[PDB]
């Protein structure tokens, strides 16, 4: 029950405090309950989300909290619903229980008010659980919001109301996954949360009371309060999360800047002035494109890897020990043994790498030396030395070096040592080292990216903004979605995400879009409408026509009935961009694509890469002492795993000798893995 | 696919001796230099790198092209077991 | 655990050919590190092998020439390929690599669908089979280009997609316009003449003095293909429009749409005549279709042939799915007019229902029964009119074409974005007798959505509860089947079971004839028992039951001229712990006669167990 | 440990041999040695 | 490196007879091939000059979607063998020529018996129009026409003879044009272009000799970019 | 009189910054506008030659993850607003220079506060830089190189002094490329195009010169047509 804070991100954390597990010492995936437990109880309206929970083989046992759900002293889950009496509805709110719920008729909370009256001749209710229609006579108790039923992370999710579940699942899973990038954006449609997410995450850091900077710089910031107060606020700078993602708040405010109590000072990782910023804000193109795009996979412009748009900044931490043997001690130095010296540049430091090197796969962090073997040197050896000026020195090379699949480069090293600082060790070990190595991820092939809707792919392609479909006014695309990923997912939430983001786009707006609540399809029309002024509005200013493809575009366009004929070209137009089409240009020919594609701005995320998730090669390395089987080093891979549904699968083949070799030669055979190399070489 | 796999299989009753016959004749390709083969300069498999055409190595392919040719036998019970692994070097020094 | 391995994720490969796939190069420079030392040491970039693995201990000290000697190394070699859970033998699968920059594994799309992977972060593990020998199975009888159709079914396995089929649907469609409607004239010009003056479509259903037409088709003559081709390119008709051509002696009216498609065959199977013979170009390609014309390929030109045939129709599919222009604007989804009407309807019926049981002329169970019978035709009744709308109205529309084609999507979920999610069903098992009226697109309530989400658990749940292991049937199949393989070439048994082409008990112990499928499960790769002389044709003994073959028995039955086939089976097989040739038949994933030595129980038990996986468990209605 | 028996492990198959038509000058080695003197 | 500059590209050609050559050209900077792919495709179907049948005569046929007795095959289908006729004028000055051809009874027509006309040559000689057997007979204008692309038969006016149907006229020689590129290889670059370009022509033009002349058009073009012409820019008017 | 072709187009230019420029080219061949504002847009979008920022050295920082004293920008922070910088080689066959900034005390640092060098003009000398507080004090040394296209750090070992922090080029001083095509007539003539490139730039290079390089690099590449060679 106690666990690893998740903290990739700020929402990570809030998330992780605010879960519930059915595991530990109550009855656990043994018993699994299947159907049962794993399942959402007419009881959990508003105590427990109905779609925020792990998927995979742990579905229904954790699950999250909602939103404005309580637990009371007793330990039970309480939601507020508002007292309503005789049609008109008080702002009196009171904290039931399930079973207080259940005596009651309680009206949902879209219920049209007039004021605070109930103006609706027919009321939504439920009645313990059943959903029934009743005059509003006959209604004791009113949902507070939408929000209610819902966790945190689902709440994030605008347009959710337009997303099949299973997708918003995954969804609010990914936002728990995303990566803080360094130039963190919050969406352009937002729900409401996200302001408030970061205050309670702790992510940010706020002012106090009302008062006058002091000092700014990026290490600290001081504020007189109006009392004469000067307090200092060291501002936690490019620390380790338990994920190895990088936190840091940044000074957003200037020195002599008057300040009201609860404004903000600093940015956490992921917030941009204090809303929640999980990813980028960018314009996406949703139609196929030549196959790169085929099964979830993404295409990607460039044009975002210069804009640093999807660049995050890890760090990774090495350790050391310096421990005592039964050999004798061993030591961290600069002087090892072998046939290098371009091998210890950038080490001097008496063992330990200069902080701010650039470190490269199978480098020196720190250099250490062990008496080895027992202490016998080969008599083969011992020739092979005294042939060369004989040393045989007795102490082996077991210095720490940079795993392969890259480091990075150094940005503190820390040394602790023999107890007598405040240091509790390990028994045996004199000292630690420990090299932490920081790395700015840019976006690159592999790569995953999320939006908010459980749509989910990797960068399979990275074009050159020349290949880019473009707008008329140049202006090319970002990310190109498939299409095909949206039918059968029934997550409709991304298309309205993206028409509301043209309208955004162009009218330099952003937008908040509460869940059930919202936007909807009438109101983005009329903002497409404005949109449309400044995307195609000044063109006749600045003295340009319909383009000869915007025509030929149109003509096969009429013909799939989304403009009407006899309407000019212009106005034909806008009726598309209301549909949140454009024309669009192939950047490979110029033609245009037939039919109208609909472009717009929406919010992506770069997700969270794990170490067993990186790319792995073994050719030979270590063997398990007890079954000779191979066996992962340090700086070493350790083999795949060969089950028997692979042994079934070779068999079905008749690839008879493949399998031999896969399962002696390539693992357990001793002389034959040896006789093997050896021939090979 | 691989040059001539229709008719590679067309060669043979079984799927698997197909795989037999040319994993066996890879391996005395390889056995004694590429001195056995049975197919003439101007069909010699060839790659690319370095920039000249050298042999291609890969002696799996090698068989597969020498038995689309049909100047070689197979059969379950020709010649005696050892008067081959001597007779073959013969023609051929095993260095 | 295993010596020369490594895993990664996965990210497709559009421009690989079938057989190949994409190898970071760091990753293959690990996975082929001694052989690459020996090729080094052959060059005259190392001295020996020990100065050669130093030089790839560092990254830094690793050279250029280094990575030319890895193109070399690789030649011809091929490495496996592996998604986990291999459910079945093609979830090990071998290609030749291609060594690419960066650090994803790229996967051609043909083989996606049997590894069943897909592009949001799966990983493939890589293994390297390292002797003459196992290079040779891997390259005979693993290389993906040599698996094209099913073990299980023997139907074409690598085959049109996704994005494929979309772009080659949408270039062999025609439109079909309506300012026209079904006028007649004094043809020759004055049929033009209106076209001309607006009057009529191009595409119109004219029925002139004679016969029907286009406008079309008399306007438009194009005296070979490339005329008409030359014609799309300068804009003047689409691929879609209907006109006239002149093919093969023959005097057409298609698209040029058709002709292009047809074209691309022919060249990719370097035979203009089957290619126009394997063709069904009456029609609009989509899955099942291309399915079909990849297996007659496959039967009649080689395997090798049919691969080229399959990157061509890759290639294009994806081209043309690019410029095709499909996309989801919230508006497509289209919500037809019926709906209102059928709802209101509905909710008229059901006040009819509330009366009847207020009065006591209901029982509780018969009420409730009554009204999901209700809204269960009802639901139906908007899912007709959803799709006869986009028939009639919109089709080309991205949802209809999309689910048409079967590039994507079924009838169900399009009820669910433009009519309405109909019934959903509490977490005890029974359903609400309040159905979801809202589509997708309407946007759900927050009752509606909780409601709904009980379902969606049960899902989740019992996908998850397979997800994890139902290869728990195929260890159970395995483990009683395992020894079994063709041993013999003939057991030489007299005896055999009689497949039958008619199920009783319809109206109780009448005959009826058998689905075509469940027949073709039945017949197809079987051998004869006995003669079988049918429609004035005979079928001799021991002949191995083509496809054909079967179609054929299928029309003497439905002629009432056999009941059931005498085929040789492997129920009735006398080899001992295995099978003979003849009483197993056709391999099934080439179509032609089992090799002797195919380890064809395990090939049994995963084909049973495979599917398993998604077979919607516990019984729910 | 053993390769089994299916495919390429198959007794069928497994004892396939290969030779070239130069090497089949063996069986004049039987034919050049038979009678003696 | 980074590279210095680049290497000036190898153009390969490989030509079947005079109807059909492929032209690679590589290798190529990233991006290159399409760059000069497309526009040289699109020169290649639309402005290349060539020639082809505009309208026809016909002594004994009023309607165009008549058939002719004496003469197994429709009206329209002898227009569309004609679509398909390649003639070329050995001397520059000619724009129109209308070519005779007359003959009846049993006997099958080639091209080659159209009488023999100025400096203008028919390529297919042995091009099949038409067969006859008894009492009917053929007599024709068919008139010639030098252009490019693809002119149809509604699209151009002002009529002929009182008896003239127009023919949709395939002016451009080059049948098809296809081009694919490819990613290659130097050094340590993967991600160079290579271009690979495939050209159909009907033989009166040589598949090398329309590319040879296609660059040129575009050569040409990219000189009208040489005379700049002044003018005001545009208000803001905000 | 030979009516088959027609008289060569108007080219008029429609220029007035370093920034922006418009240019015409009427009347074209049907289809003519693409097959000539294409290529020139790619040419022009990918493979221009520029100047940017190559290398920070700053006086007593190690590497680029390092925060300054008295300084509210990271050091990511000011990379990132150096890379916005826009420079002028003057001379041409001048490759790569060094600027020079040294800043101290209360005040806020932008581009003009570099030390001036002779032949390089620096575009936005108005660009914020830094913030400085009290007793905060910079001192860095800017490498720009001439180049082109994108060429990130990760591919650049530029080792002048040792704490250097290398950074990612964004050489292309295009910045955006539209091009109109649209109907126009001449006489009897109904559909021939009448083509318009708009070209916006960073102010380091000029529309019309990036207008001139892009047709240059497109004459120079339809030379290796011409000189054949045997399959
Ligand atoms: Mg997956
Ligand atoms: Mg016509
Ligand atoms: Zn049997």
């Amino acid at each position: 029950l106690s666990q690893f804070k998740d903290e990739t991100n700020p929402l990570s954390s809030l998330r992780h405090k605010r879960r519930i597990s059915a595991l530990g010492p109550g009855g656990l995936t043994r018993e699994r309950a299947g159907f049962d437990v794993r399942d959402v109880h007419r009881t959990h309206y508003g105590r427990i989300c109905p779609v925020e929970t792990p998927e995979g083989a742990n579905i229904g046992l954790i699950t999250s909290l909602a939103a404005y759900a309580r637990v009371d002293e007793l330990g039970f889950i309480r939601t507020p619903y508002r007292r309503v009496v005789g049609g008109v509805v008080t702002d009196e709110v009171v904290y039931m229980t399930a079973t207080e719920e259940d005596r009651y008729t309680i009206a949902q909370a879209n219920t049209p008010l007039e004021g605070n009256r109930i103006a609706a001749e027919r009321v939504v209710a439920r009645r313990k659980g059943e959903p029934v229609i009743v005059s509003p006579e006959e209604v004791e108790f009113m949902d507070v919001s939408p929000k209610q039923v819902f966790s945190v992370n689902t709440n994030l999710i605008p347009f959710l109301e337009h997303d099949d579940a299973n997708r918003a699942l995954m969804g609010s899973n990914m936002q728990t996954q995303a990566v803080p990038l360094i130039r963190a954006q919050a969406p352009v449609v937002m729900t409401g949360l996200e302001e408030r997410v970061v205050r309670d995450s702790l992510a940010a850091l706020y002012a106090e009371e009302d008062g006058e900077v002091a000092k700014v710089d990026g290490n600290r910031i001081v504020v007189r309060y109006e009392d004469g107060r000067l307090v200092e606020y060291p501002l936690r700078r490019f620390y380790r999360s338990n994920q190895g993602t990088a936190l840091d708040q940044r000074p957003r405010v200037v020195v002599g800047q008057r300040v009201r109590k609860g404004d903000l000072l600093a940015d956490g990782p992921a917030s941009e002035n204090g809303f929640l910023a999980l990813g980028q804000n960018v314009l996406v193109a949703i139609m196929p494109f030549d196959g790169y795009n085929f099964e979830d996979a993404i295409v990607i412009s460039e044009e975002l890897l210069k804009r640093d748009f999807y660049t995050s900044i890890h760090i990774e931490r090495y350790e050391i020990e310096a421990r005592d043997t039964k050999l004798g001690p061993e030591r961290i130095t600069r002087d090892i043994p072998h046939l290098s010296e371009a091998a210890l540049r950038d080490l001097d430091e008496e063992g330990v790498v200069r902080i701010g090197a650039e470190v490269k796969p199978g480098d020196i962090l720190v250099g250490r030396t062990s008496f080895k073997g027992e202490s016998e040197p080969t008599p083969e050896e011992r020739l092979l030395r005294s042939i060369f000026g004989e040393k045989a020195r007795d102490v082996k090379d077991t210095s720490l070096r940079v795993p392969p699949g890259e480091g990075g480069i150094v940005v503190r090293t820390v040394r602790l040592r023999r107890g007598d600082p405040g240091v509790e060790l390990k028994p045996g070990v004199r000292e630690v080292v420990r090299v932490y190595v920081a790395q700015k991820r840019k976006l690159q092939v592999g790569d995953k990216l999320a939006n908010r809707h459980g749509n989910k792919g990797v960068v399979a392609k990275i074009l050159p903004v020349e290949d880019m479909p473009h707008l008329p006014d140049g202006t090319p695309v970002d990310v190109i979605l498939n299409p095909l990923g949206v039918p059968s997912r029934m997550n409709l939430g991304q298309i309205l995400e993206t028409h509301l983001g043209l309208a955004g786009y162009f009218l330099g707006q952003r937008y908040i879009s509460p869940i059930f609540d919202g936007a909807k399809e009438p109101e983005i029309k009329e903002l497409l409408a404005q949109a449309f002024e400044v995307y195609f509005g000044k063109r006749k200013g600045e003295g340009f026509g319909v383009d000869k493809r915007e025509v030929e575009v149109l003509r096969r366009a009429e013909k799939l009935g989304l403009v009407t004929p006899g309407k000019t070209p212009e106005e034909q137009l806008k009726e598309l961009f209301l549909q949140g089409k454009v024309v669009l240009y192939d950047g490979r020919t110029g033609e245009p694509i037939e039919g109208p594609i609909v472009v717009g701005q929406m919010f992506i995320m770069k997700l969270y890469h794990m170490v067993e998730d990186k790319m792995h090669a073994r050719s030979t390395g270590p063997y398990s002492l007890i079954t000779q089987q191979p066996l992962g080093g340090k700086a070493q891979f350790g083999g795949q795993r060969f089950g028997e549904m692979e042994v079934w699968a070779l068999e079905a083949y008749g690839a008879a000798h493949t399998l031999q070799e896969m399962l002696t030669l390539k693992s357990d055979d001793i002389e034959g893995r040896n006789a093997a190399y050896e021939a090979i070489i | 696919a691989e040059p001539g796999i229709d008719k590679l299989f067309g060669m043979v009753d079984s799927k698997y001796r197909l795989t037999v016959v040319v994993a066996k004749r890879a391996q005395q390709l390889l056995r004694h230099g590429f001195k056995n083969t049975v197919l003439e300069p101007e069909e010699r498999p060839k790659m690319q790198t370095l920039e000249g055409l050298f042999d291609d190595p890969n002696a799996e392919t090698w068989a597969m092209k020498e038995l689309l040719t049909g100047r070689l036998v197979f059969g379950e019970n020709l010649v005696p077991e050892d008067r081959l692994q001597k007779e073959m070097e013969r023609i051929y020094p095993g260095e | 655990r295993v010596d020369y391995s490594g895993r990664s994720v996965i990210v497709v490969g559009p421009q690989l050919k079938l057989h190949q796939c994409g190898l970071p190069k760091r990753m293959a420079l690990e996975l082929f590190k001694p052989f690459l030392l020996k090729k080094m040491e052959e060059k005259g970039i190392a001295p020996n092998v020990k100065a050669a693995r130093r030089m790839l201990e560092r990254q830094r000290d690793i050279k250029d020439e280094v990575w030319d000697a890895l193109e070399e190394v690789i030649h011809g070699k091929v490495v496996l390929l592996n998604r986990a859970p291999t459910l079945h033998r093609l979830g090990i699968q071998a290609f030749q690599p291609v060594l690419v920059e960066g650090q994803s594994i790229q996967l051609h799309p043909l083989v996606c669908e049997a590894f069943n992977a897909d592009f949001d972060g799966d990983q493939m593990a890589v293994h390297v089979p390292l002797s003459s020998f196992a290079q040779a199975e891997a390259r005979i009888q693993m290389l993906s280009a040599h698996n094209l159709l099913s073990p299980a079914s023997g139907e074409p396995l690598a085959k049109p997609s996704r994005d494929i089929i979309l772009g080659l649907y949408y270039i062999t469609q025609v439109r079909k316009e309506k300012k026209g409607a079904g006028l007649e004239f004094a043809t020759p010009e004055e049929a033009l003449a209106a076209h001309e003056r607006g009057e009529v479509a191009l595409n119109a259903p004219i029925k002139v003095a004679g016969r029907e037409t286009s406008v079309g088709r008399l306007k438009y003559v194009f005296a070979n293909p490339d005329e008409a081709l030359l014609a799309v390119a300068h804009g003047i008709v689409d691929l879609q429009d209907v006109v006239t051509v002149r093919y093969m002696g023959k005097r057409l009216e298609t698209s040029p749409g058709r002709i292009l498609f047809a074209r691309i065959v022919a060249e990719a199977v370097e035979d203009e005549k089957v290619a126009w013979e394997l063709i069904q170009l009456d029609v609009p390609q989509e899955k099942n279709s291309l399915k079909d014309l990849v297996y007659q390929a496959f039967l009649r030109l080689g395997m090798e042939k049919t691969a080229r045939l399959l990157d061509a129709l890759k290639y294009y599919g994806f081209t043309f799915s690019t410029t095709s222009g499909i996309t989801i604007g919230i508006d497509d989804a289209v919500i037809p007019e019926e709906k209102k009407q059928y709802l209101e309807e509905a909710d008229r019926k059901l006040l009819q229902i509330e009366q009847a049981y207020e009065m006591g002329f209901l029982t509780d169970r018969e009420r409730y029964d009554q009204i999901l019978q209700l809204w269960t035709e009802t639901t139906e009744k908007v899912t007709q009119a959803v799709f006869k709308n986009f028939e009639e109205n919109y089709p080309f529309n991205p949802l209809y074409v999309m689910a048409q084609s079967g590039a994507r999507g079924n009838p169900q979920q399009i009820r669910q974005l433009c009519g309405l999610r109909g019934l959903m069903q509490k977490p005890s098992g029974e359903t609400f007798e309040v159905p979801v009226r809202s589509s997708f697109r309407e946007g759900l309530t927050v009752l509606e959505y909780f409601i709904s989400s009980h379902g969606a658990r049960k899902g989740g749940a019992d996908t998850a509860l397979r997800t994890a292991d139902s290869g728990y049937l195929t260890r159970k199949l395995v483990d009683v089947t395992h020894e079994i393989v063709v041993r013999e070439a003939d057991c030489g048994t007299t005896n055999y079971i009689s497949v039958p082409l008619f199920q009783p008990d319809e109206v109780t112990r009448s005959l009826r004839l058998r689905k075509r499928a469940d027949i073709e499960a039945g017949l197809y790769g079987r051998v004869l028992a006995r003669e079988v002389e049918v429609l004035g044709v005979r079928l001799e003994e021991g002949r191995y039951l083509s496809m054909d073959d079967v179609h054929l028995l299928i029309k003497a039955a439905e002629a009432g001229e056999i009941q059931e086939v005498p085929v040789r089976s492997p129920l009735t097989c006398q080899t001992r712990y295995g099978v003979c040739q003849k009483c197993y038949g056709y391999d099934l994933s080439m179509a032609r006669p089992v090799s002797i030595g195919e380890a064809v129980g395990i090939v049994a038990a995963q084909s049973i167990g495979e599917p398993g996986t998604q077979l919607t468990m516990r019984t729910f209605h | 440990g053993r390769l089994i028996p299916a495919g390429t492990g198959s007794d069928f198959v497994r004892f396939t041999q290969v030779v070239d038509q130069k090497t089949l000058k063996a069986i004049e080695e039987a034919r050049k040695e038979a009678v003696e003197a | 490196m980074l590279d210095s500059k680049l290497k000036a590209p190898v153009f390969t050609v490989r030509t079947q007879g005079r109807e059909y050559g492929e032209f690679v050209l590589e290798p190529l900077e990233r991006g290159f091939g399409v760059t000069l792919g497309n526009p040289l495709r699109r020169i290649l179907l639309s402005s290349i000059p060539g020639t082809a049948v505009t309208s026809v005569y016909i002594e004994d046929v009023l309607h165009e979607f008549s058939t002719i007795p004496g003469v197994k095959e429709d009206v329209v289908e002898i227009i569309l063998n004609l679509k398909e006729l390649v003639v070329r004028f050995l001397n520059p000055s000619l724009q129109t020529v209308t070519l005779l051809l007359k003959a009846e009874g049993p006997k099958e027509v080639k091209a080659r018996d159209f009488l023999p006309v100025a400096d203008v040559e028919i390529m297919n000689p042995d091009l099949h129009i038409a067969t006859l057997e008894e009492g009917g007979r053929l007599n024709m204008e068919v008139r010639v026409d030098r252009g490019v692309g693809y002119v149809p038969a509604e699209k151009h006016g002002i009529k002929d003879r009182i008896n003239a149907i127009p023919v949709d006229a395939v002016f451009s020689p080059v049948r098809r044009v296809a081009f694919q590129v490819e990613d290659t290889r130097l050094g340590q670059r993967t991600d160079l272009d290579k271009l690979t370009l495939r050209i159909w022509t009907d033989g009166s033009v040589t598949p090398l000799e329309a590319l040879n002349q296609a660059v040129e058009i575009l050569r040409e073009h990219l000189t009208y970019f040489s005379n700049p012409q002044a003018a005001a820019v545009a208000a803001p008017e905000e």
